[PDB]
């Protein structure tokens, strides 16, 4: 899954 | 502009005629904003962050202005600690990291 | 260098004698590394983001070589899904966002 950090 | 990182890289964005604050985030694949009304259909998406995965709503081909630069692209809506501009729109406004 | 944002901005770092890959993350206040041993004292901390919070160990005055540039600062160690170089060290290598 795409990652948002 | 050249933006240093001594403070959070917060900019003004405009989406649906409304001004909001958002963080320029090179660590984000995608753009995610807090709950708001967007036009059109949405699709499901799962995203991974520091503390785990969440489900969000994916809205495509949304007009958004970022620090005065026009973009049209995918915006996710879901529970985020801050509005985040990720790489999908940072590339549209021509942003690079430089050292 | 000038790093585009078409893909994730990954670089090689050296920390604690070890080579790791890490993400240059302007959205991150802090630098967060996967579980490893570091010397000296530490204290617990909670950090959060999308998906919630994780507990980490906070080590101060740690030297990290980031794509060839040395910097010193606080490093957090814990169960992060990706090694993150945050603003506390990006400033020290002179990193800017440009558009
Ligand atoms: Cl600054
Ligand atoms: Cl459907
Ligand atoms: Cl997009
Ligand atoms: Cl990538
Ligand atoms: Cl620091
Ligand atoms: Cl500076
Ligand atoms: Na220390």
């Amino acid at each position: 899954y795409d990652q948002i950090i | 502009p050249q933006i240093t990182l001594w403070k959070r890289p917060l900019v003004t964005i405009k989406i649906g005629g409304q001004l909001k604050e958002a963080l320029l985030d090179t660590g984000a694949d995608d753009t995610i904003i807090e709950e708001m009304s967007l036009p059109g259909r949405w699709k499901p998406k799962m995203i991974g962050g520091i503390g785990g995965f969440i489900k969000v709503r994916q809205y495509d081909q949304i007009i958004i202005e970022i620090a005065g630069h026009k973009a049209i692209g995918t915006v996710l809506v879901g529970p985020t600690p801050v509005n985040i501009i990720g790489r999908n729109l940072l590339t549209q406004i021509g942003a690079t990291l430089n050292f």
